[PDB]
């Protein structure tokens, strides 16, 4: 497995100076070596998140947890994989859908930054 | 930017 985490960290640092097919490459290579780990394809949805391609990043969020489900144990990463389908739907100022996913996730583990995120969406649902 | 792990 210790490969895997490397080549995971290298696409990590990339994707922060977003340098984005360098990310997705190193994290298909991690994907290739452990792939029961969420963790890279939540990654590389976060890739497809920054480069605007939020029906991507969804699709690979659900990918994600349909993974994760398989080892019970994931719940903070399938935590995260809603929040992330949360935030897509955000970005694209489609609330209720935004809403829905953080309760998702907040249900799953309660995060405060999930919590004031969803605060901050109802507030604009509600004035709508 | 959205937080990788
Ligand atoms: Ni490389």
């Amino acid at each position: 497995g210790k490969q895997a985490l490397k080549e995971k960290e290298l696409g990590n640092d990339a994707y922060k100076k977003k340098d984005f097919d360098t990310a997705l490459k190193h994290y298909d290579k991690a994907k290739e070596l452990d792939p029961t780990n969420m963790t890279y394809i939540t990654n590389q949805a976060a890739v497809y998140f920054e480069k605007g391609d939020y029906n991507k990043c969804r699709e690979l969020c659900e990918k994600a947890i349909e993974v994760g489900r398989e080892n019970r144990e994931d719940y903070r990463q399938i935590a995260k994989a809603y929040a992330r389908i949360g935030n897509s739907y955000f970005k694209e100022e489609k609330y209720k859908d935004a809403i829905h996913f953080y309760n998702k996730s907040l249900a799953e583990h309660r995060t405060p930054d999930v919590l004031k995120k969803c605060q901050q969406a109802e507030k604009i649902l509600k004035e709508q | 930017m959205e937080e990788v792990d």
